[PDB]
C-alpha cells in the first residue's frame, strides 16, 4: 500500500512520492509565468520578473509529473503480477510467493 | 501609479540589475513606477515544404 498510487488524492500518487515531492523545492517549474503577473506590482519584486524583463526564459518539460506517474505505476504492476516475464515478452501470470 | 513610500530627499528608484524602476515627477511631486511594454517569443510549426 506505500508504493501503490492512492485514488483518493486528485493527482494519484503513492505516499512515499507525496513525501518526496514535498521535500524537493522548486523555484520555476517552467509554467506561465505571465507578463500580467510582473505588472501587478505587489510591491514584492522577485527575480523571477528581473530574469524575465532581461531575455531569460525557462521552458516547460515535455512529459508532465502524471504521465511519469502512470509509467511507474505501470512498471509496479507488472513486475509485481508478472515477474520478470513481461520484461523479454509477453506478461505470464504467477502467484507472489511462488516468484519470491 | 506607486505606492512605495520614498523618503523626502530621495528621487529615483533602482533594482537589482542598476535599472531605474520608479521616478518623481519633477513638477508635481509624485512617485511613479515604470514598467518595459509586453514582450514575448514566437515559434514556427510547419511540416516539410514538399
Ligand atoms: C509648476 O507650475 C505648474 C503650472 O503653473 C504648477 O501647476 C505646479 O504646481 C508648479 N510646480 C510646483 C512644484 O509648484
Amino acid at each position: 500500500s506505500q508504493i501503490l498510487p492512492d485514488p483518493s488524492k486528485p493527482s494519484k500518487r503513492s505516499p512515499i512520492e507525496d513525501l518526496l515531492f514535498n521535500k524537493v523545492t522548486l523555484a520555476d517549474a517552467g509554467f506561465i509565468k505571465q507578463y500580467g503577473d510582473c505588472l501587478g506590482d505587489i510591491a514584492a519584486r522577485d527575480l523571477i520578473c528581473a530574469q524575465k524583463f532581461n531575455g531569460l526564459t525557462v521552458l516547460p518539460p515535455l512529459l508532465t509529473d502524471e504521465m511519469i506517474a502512470q509509467y511507474t505505476s505501470a512498471l509496479l504492476a507488472g513486475t509485481i503480477t508478472s515477474g520478470w516475464t513481461f520484461g523479454a515478452g509477453p506478461a505470464l501470470q504467477i502467484p507472489f510467493p511462488m516468484q519470491m | 501609479e506607486s505606492n512605495k513610500k520614498f523618503l523626502p530627499f530621495q528621487q529615483f528608484g533602482r533594482d537589482i540589475a542598476d535599472t531605474t524602476d520608479a521616478v518623481r515627477d519633477p513638477q508635481t511631486l509624485e512617485i511613479l513606477d515604470i514598467t518595459p511594454c509586453s514582450f514575448g517569443g514566437v515559434s514556427v510549426i510547419t511540416p516539410g515544404t514538399n
